[PDB]
């Protein structure tokens, strides 16, 4: 009876957990490092 | 374009994925379950209402502040070399102070027709009462984004006439009938926003 | 079942919406950067 | 009659009709204002003739304003649902051609005041194409007349 | 849609460039100067316009020398003023103009470091709009061009030696080669970057760089004719940045006369109508006094612009067409030859 | 009586919060 | 008869019909608008005869203006949702091809006369390609046609 | 005269976002032109506290979200009808969007105002004007706030 | 007879079969068109003979013209779900393929339209390679005819 | 009175976000204007002790999530009612992202008031006025949050 | 007594994103720090036993994260409570989220703290104590995640 | 995330050990703090598999 609820609750938390995770991993994927020395 | 990479496959993956969604339900039978009258009458007429009061002052201040720093940066630019500006340009200011006064106005009109009731039943809430909804919401985005575009205009041939006016002085009383043709969209949009709400009446 | 019932879509569609506006906020905020010398 | 989330989409066709062609007003203005004040530093001669192409862009303001009109008042409480979707379906075909024919009013009439002023023999070239970018508005709004009246 | 920003963070600069335009001399105010007989009464008509008071303190006797330095340097604190102030879409962008004079301080700074000589160069003759008062690795460098190529590689201009071998600077090149080598590479370098800012700022600078780059051209291949520099030589010397790239540049390495750099200029309707300078007679204007009108006219249609970057970039080079006036006015005065005075270029 | 803290003081929690990981990198 | 909201899909077949013309009208004529006046400095004398860019994308405009007035005059209360997916299809049909081929007469409309200022043999070769950009659109229009008579 | 369960979440996240939005604007209006005040203070150090002004008229901004989030807060209860707790979240937007939108406008105004002050004091009687005009934006949405939450 | 949902998807297959590869030839013909105009500065006899990559971007929007009115005139009230998906599939096969082709054909047609005007030994070549980028459209009509025919 | 099994959501989400955008405002407070601390330090190094005002301000931001944060999981029942967990999700969020904004307007303040600082001494006083400003925006989001979590 | 049976879901998601996003904030530590170790150390080679501080302080932001999700993953049982698991995903996000705003803190102020530090020595009593401020956001998550779970 | 944090200080400390051999002492010592990020989510999925 509860579907609504567990439906979002998985639904907006795990693209709201995948979206920071691409946007972490997208920012250290390419950092500019200072590489020439 | 680093953060417009998030907006762009933001939009595409939501959409994509809708359509995915759009050629599951039609092709099993599952269309019945989509029940768009169970999603515009079941929620609520209070919040299609009190978004639309809010969006009617946010989104006129939001366009009448946007079109104060697009010329009140040129107003402070062309002013360190010719000071004359700073008296006579001021009047593309209140050309963007006016869209906010239309939207407070209309804002306090929008938000005296409002009125609760106790009914919570689809039918005992009836089509005077849910047309009482929508339209306080279509008013607010007929005078809150009319309002933001019109914002926008007068602000950006307000930054034009402040910077002909620090060559030549005698250009800005011409330049100023153009300010006059983009002022008058915000006015188009209050008149549309008391005609969708003459007729309403909200309350039981 | 109800995928929406309609209170949790009535949440989310405020809550969505205001998320426009955050986002709007903070893009503009994400923006603001500093000057590199002084004179 | 109908029922009660019907006249949710003609509130919608009477807004998106007054809401894009305020945008393509908003555009029509600005971008073709934005020439008026920077050719007029050079040749402030058409400084008053070089006005129409912003006035081309305030009638798909009055094309949106027309037909919002048109569906405010026709909207009533109960109408059916093929009356307001022939309203939503007129708003948005006024408004978002609107928003066409004002960002082919604002391009054109940004590019035509620039050409003017470098050379008066454009002019008589430059509202040819702001007849043609304005009829575009104009085609939307007898398309909205004849799906709101029906 | 790339018009409604760009008053966040260019505002403010965008009507101070653009406020300094109005003191342009006008064609009025260069007829004052014309009717001037000595050069104390050119700096009392000179105290009319924006730079009054600006050779006050220098001396009884004024020479043309100290008009000229005292024009240049006004408006490096002009320009100064505004780099000091663009956060990062325009201060990389006024750091761009810099480089075509901080090639100029480095082909000045590599001839002596060959010639056993150092510092004493570097401040009293270098440009100061593209200087070297930072790096200072760059100044301790008294080593004999291989050592201090390696600290040329510190600076700004360490993108365009690529294409430039270490130790073929060392003599093995012609000087005046490694700055035309220099300036194509930083040529491409300005349009991809003028690309990639996109809108207003595309459309009124890329019209400019197209005729530079065809300026670099044509000047390369007529001044090319009795010096013994072969023809692969000058077709690498043309920017591949404009109009004449696929097509012009070829017949412009075949040439081996004046009259087949004519012919093939009147392919193009705008660059024919310039070559008729005309030098056969006597007295005329010439053609690099007729590609100088072009480009100020060029100049001058990037302030119909208004949204743009590009606005910056006409301001240095039409006040850079002051100091080529004025002190043209004030050559002709002092010499007392002013029967070619109107050979100037009247912009504004 | 200064320094002595706090550089012994890494001597100890390196060897104290280090001993669990180099205990867990013998896996 | 059918349900209540066919009319919701026939009445979208009429707005998209005519605002992906517009869209792609308005390109046509703001693109090759900015070669007008980039050209028209230099070249007086081709002013008149280089409007063909500006009027060959008017008539994608007209294109879609027959398609959204001959499903609106088809349309009832009570379609069938046959006859409704028809003229939604044929709505898609005349304005997103028109939608490409407004594209594409704008690209070949600017390139064309700035090519026409620096060489007058071109004008041949320009309305040749800018015919076959144009047939997309009557493509669509056939289409639509074959889909709004059924 | 009892309403649903969730029908306090409307009235908190209006709660919430008259505070979030108008300090949204209030960081912007002090960072922007608080970056202008450093760029101003290496030549001409006698305007320093002149030009506060511009930073101080931000703070107002968040005080503008602070009356109202505070109003909302103390009029939330348990059981409040589906009426009550939306002329909340319409109250929260009316001054959250509004103060955001005011602390953009003093934020660029102020920056740029502050540069032109430093270089022509004649600006600094003008660019007070201009972000009085501002201000009034973050103004007027505080009195449709007040409105919209006492009804 | 099959459900009432049923013939949307197959008029989806006869816009998605003309609106792609109309977007497909608007790009094989804007992208190429450029490179004629950048040609005809220096060498305008070879006009004509560079008129046929715009012509074989030509043959791909007919390529979807004549799957879109066999499925036009295939249409019926009331037919069955496996026919209308036939369509479907018969009408994206030569779309998205003839917007692949026309992709294909703009850009070989781009370089080698500006690549010949230095040298002409390369126009043999280039149509050469211009029938290999046809023949995807090709590939893709003949896949579409033998869904639309069971 | 029981509340429902997924009321207990809302309330420490509330506890999470209080501090994680507190979090996220003080990372950039202290990595922003740590930068400018470097790049001062190599010509006027008498002023670094001085300096590091800018990112013990980014500090109080910091404490003033964790001390909400502690106040909701003090709060924290099973069976809690729909109406208590949403106020503790609203005070979560007014003061994380006050706190994030507070943060931002630290960070940006921080790093080019101590760049200027090099150059100009007597910027220090007017950039510890700044500083103050931008960081009673984390305090206004403070008192909301602490009166959203006493009721 | 026994919860649902997809109560589980929520905990085990609070036990990994508090490894997951503490590992990624020390890899920004350690990677954006470590690049500014090599770029020192061509001209400083003394420095480079002194300059390893700011990858240590990162590596104690795993060691936050760490713990935190062996507290979640012994309270893990069959059948817990959803007020119980919610907890645990409440505590983990305030520990691995805050430990990714004090590693990206750690590891921006450690890249130029070291930078500047090859120019001055005087920099690194001042470097570390930036240092610990950002490292003490890790440790106010992590103390707000031990009360989540606790309860 | 171990993966990255090898990636960047493996690239940029074998660029200074060809110009200086005394980072080599250092730059295997990072590594040790770069790679334990991966063998800290060992012992965590370890510890959930037991149960
Ligand atoms: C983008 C993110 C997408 C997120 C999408 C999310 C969509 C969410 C769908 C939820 C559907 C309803 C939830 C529910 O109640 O069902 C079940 C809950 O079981 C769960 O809670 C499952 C949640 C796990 C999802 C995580 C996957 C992410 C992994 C990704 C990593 C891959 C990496 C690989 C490389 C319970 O079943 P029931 O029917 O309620 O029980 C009643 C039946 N009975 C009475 C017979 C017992
Ligand atoms: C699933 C779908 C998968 C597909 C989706 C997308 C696929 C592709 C995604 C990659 C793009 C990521 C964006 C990115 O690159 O970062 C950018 C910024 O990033 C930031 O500044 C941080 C923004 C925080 C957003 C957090 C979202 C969490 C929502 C939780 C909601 C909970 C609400 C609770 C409150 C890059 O940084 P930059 O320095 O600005 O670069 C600009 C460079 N430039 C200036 C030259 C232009
Ligand atoms: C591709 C897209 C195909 C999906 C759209 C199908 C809609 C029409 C199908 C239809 O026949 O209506 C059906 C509902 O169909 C729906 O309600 C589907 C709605 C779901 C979301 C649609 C989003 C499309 C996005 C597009 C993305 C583009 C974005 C690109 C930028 C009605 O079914 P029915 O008639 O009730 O069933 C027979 C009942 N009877 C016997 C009583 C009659
Ligand atoms: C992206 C890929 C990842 C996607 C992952 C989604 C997969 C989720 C699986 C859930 C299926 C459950 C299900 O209802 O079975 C359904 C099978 O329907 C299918 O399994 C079709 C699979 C849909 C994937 C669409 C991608 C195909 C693109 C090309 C059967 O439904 P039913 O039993 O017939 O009930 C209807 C009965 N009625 C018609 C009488 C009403
Ligand atoms: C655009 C601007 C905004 C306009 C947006 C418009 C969005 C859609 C407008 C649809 C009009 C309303 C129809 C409706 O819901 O009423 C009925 C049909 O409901 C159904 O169950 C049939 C299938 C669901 C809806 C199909 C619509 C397809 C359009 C999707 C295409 C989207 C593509 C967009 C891209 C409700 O059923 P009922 O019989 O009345 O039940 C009452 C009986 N009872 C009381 C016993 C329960
Ligand atoms: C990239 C490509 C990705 C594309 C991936 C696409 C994957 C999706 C394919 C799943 C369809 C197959 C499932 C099926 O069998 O039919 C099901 C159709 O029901 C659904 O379609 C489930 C999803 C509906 C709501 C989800 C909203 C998504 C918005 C997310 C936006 C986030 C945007 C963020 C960015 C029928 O199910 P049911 O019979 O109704 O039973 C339900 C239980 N009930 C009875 C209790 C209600
Ligand atoms: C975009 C929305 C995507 C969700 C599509 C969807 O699942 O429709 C959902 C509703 O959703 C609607 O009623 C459609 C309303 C669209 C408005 C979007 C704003 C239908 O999914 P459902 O759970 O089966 O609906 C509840 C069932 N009931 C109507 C019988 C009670
Ligand atoms: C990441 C966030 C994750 C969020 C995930 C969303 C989780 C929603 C599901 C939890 C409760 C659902 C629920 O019961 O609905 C309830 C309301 O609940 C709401 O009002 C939901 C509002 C969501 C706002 C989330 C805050 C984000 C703010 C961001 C702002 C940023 C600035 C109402 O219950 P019901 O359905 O009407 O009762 C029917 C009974 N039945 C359920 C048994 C059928
Ligand atoms: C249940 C809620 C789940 C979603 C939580 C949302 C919170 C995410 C917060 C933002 C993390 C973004 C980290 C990006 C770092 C930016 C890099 C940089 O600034 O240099």
């Amino acid at each position: 009876f509860e579907y609504p609820v567990v439906f979002n609750l998985v639904l907006w938390i795990m693209i709201g957990l995948a979206l920071t995770l691409i946007v972490t991993c997208y920012n250290i994927w390419n950092m500019d490092p200072g590489y020439d020395s | 374009t680093g953060l417009v990479l998030l907006y762009s496959g933001v939009f595409v993956a939501f959409w994509a994925c809708l359509l995915v969604v759009g050629i599951c339900y039609t092709i099993f039978d599952l269309g019945f379950r989509f029940d768009v009258a169970w999603f515009l009458t079941e929620t609520s007429p209070f919040m299609w209402s009190n978004l639309g009061i809010g969006l009617a002052i946010s989104l006129s201040v939001v366009g009448a502040a946007w079109g104060i720093y697009i010329t009140g940066s040129s107003i402070i630019g062309g002013g360190v070399k010719a000071p004359r500006i700073k008296t006579k340009n001021l009047v593309s200011i209140i050309f963007c102070e006016a869209v906010a006064i239309y939207g407070i106005i209309m804002a306090i009109v929008i938000s005296n027709m409002a009125e609760p009731f106790s009914a919570t039943d689809p039918k005992a809430i009836g089509h005077r009462n849910y047309h009482a909804g929508y339209s306080m919401f279509g008013a607010g985005l007929t005078v809150g984004l009319s309002n933001l575009f019109c914002g926008v205009c007068v602000g950006i041939v307000g930054s034009g006439a402040a910077l002909a006016d620090a060559q030549n002085p005698s250009l800005f009383v011409k330049i100023l009938i153009v300010e006059i043709f983009g002022s008058a969209i915000g006015l188009f949009g209050v008149i549309v926003a008391i005609l969708q709400t003459s007729r309403v009446k909200m309350g039981d | 079942a109800g995928f929406f019932s309609p209170g949790i879509w009535m949440g989310l569609l405020t809550s969505l919406f205001m998320l426009f506006i955050f986002t709007y906020g903070l893009h503009m905020i994400l923006s603001l950067k500093t000057m590199d010398r002084f004179d | 009659n109908g029922p009660e989330y019907a006249s949710f989409f003609a509130v919608m066709g009477a807004s998106a009709a007054m809401v894009f062609s305020a945008l393509g007003a908003a555009y029509g203005t600005a971008k073709s204002g934005t020439g008026i004040a920077a050719m007029s530093v050079m040749r402030p001669e058409m400084i008053m003739k070089s006005i129409i192409p912003v006035v081309m862009a305030g009638i798909i303001a009055i094309y949106g304003l027309v037909v919002a009109v048109l569906i405010a008042n026709s909207l009533n409480d109960g109408i059916s649902l093929y009356r307001s979707f022939l309203q939503l379906g007129a708003g948005l075909s006024v408004g978002l051609s609107g928003l066409a024919a004002g960002f082919a009013i604002g391009i054109v009439g940004d590019a035509g005041v620039r050409g003017t002023a470098q050379q008066p023999r454009l002019f008589v070239g430059m509202i040819l194409i702001l007849i043609f970018a304005e009829v575009l508005g104009l085609y939307g709004l007898i398309v909205a007349l004849i799906l709101s009246t029906k | 849609f790339p018009e409604l920003y760009f008053n966040v963070d260019n505002g403010y600069l965008e009507g101070l460039v653009r406020g300094l335009k109005a003191g342009v001399l006008s064609q009025a105010d260069y007829l004052n100067l014309v009717q001037c007989e000595t050069l104390e009464d050119l700096k009392l008509h000179l105290q009319s316009t924006d730079y009054g008071n600006f050779l006050a303190n220098e001396a009884s006797p004024l020479t043309v020398s100290v008009i000229d330095d005292r024009l240049k340097e006004k408006m490096v604190v002009e320009f100064r003023h505004m780099r000091n102030h663009a956060y990062e879409p325009l201060a990389s962008f006024l750091d761009f103009i810099t480089y075509s004079y901080m090639i100029d301080n480095v082909i000045l700074l590599i001839t002596g470091t060959l010639h056993q000589r150092s510092i004493a160069e570097l401040v009293p003759k270098c440009h100061p709009l593209g200087s070297f008062e930072q790096m200072e690795a760059v100044n301790i460098a008294q080593t004999p061009a291989e050592l201090y190529n390696a600290i040329l590689v510190d600076t700004p201009l360490a993108a365009f030696f690529q294409d430039c071998i270490s130790e073929q600077d060392l003599d093995e090149m012609n000087i005046e080669i490694i700055r035309n080598t220099l300036y194509k590479a930083y040529l491409e370098s300005f349009y991809k970057f003028c690309t990639l800012l996109g809108g207003t700022t595309a459309d009124a600078m890329c019209p400019i760089l197209e005729f530079e780059a065809d300026r670099r051209a044509f000047i390369i291949t007529i001044n090319s004719f009795g010096t013994e520099l072969s023809k692969e030589d000058r077709a690498k010397l043309f920017p591949h940045c404009g109009r004449l790239y696929p097509e012009g540049l070829a017949q412009l390495a075949r040439a081996d006369d004046y009259e087949q750099v004519k012919n093939v200029a009147d392919y193009y309707p705008e660059y024919k109508l310039l070559f008729e300078g005309a030098g056969s007679n006597p007295g005329d204007k010439t053609l690099e006094d007729r590609f100088f009108e072009h480009e100020v006219k060029l100049n001058k249609l990037a302030f119909l612009n208004q949204f743009h970057f590009g606005v910056f970039y006409a301001f240095v080079k039409l006040k850079e067409q002051e100091c080529r006036n004025i002190v043209w006015i004030a050559e002709c005065i002092a010499q007392r030859h002013r029967a070619k005075i109107d050979n100037y270029i009247p912009i504004f | 009586f200064g320094d002595t803290m706090v550089h012994q003081a890494i001597h100890t929690i390196e060897y104290c919060l280090g001993c669990i990981s180099n205990t867990a990198s013998y896996l």
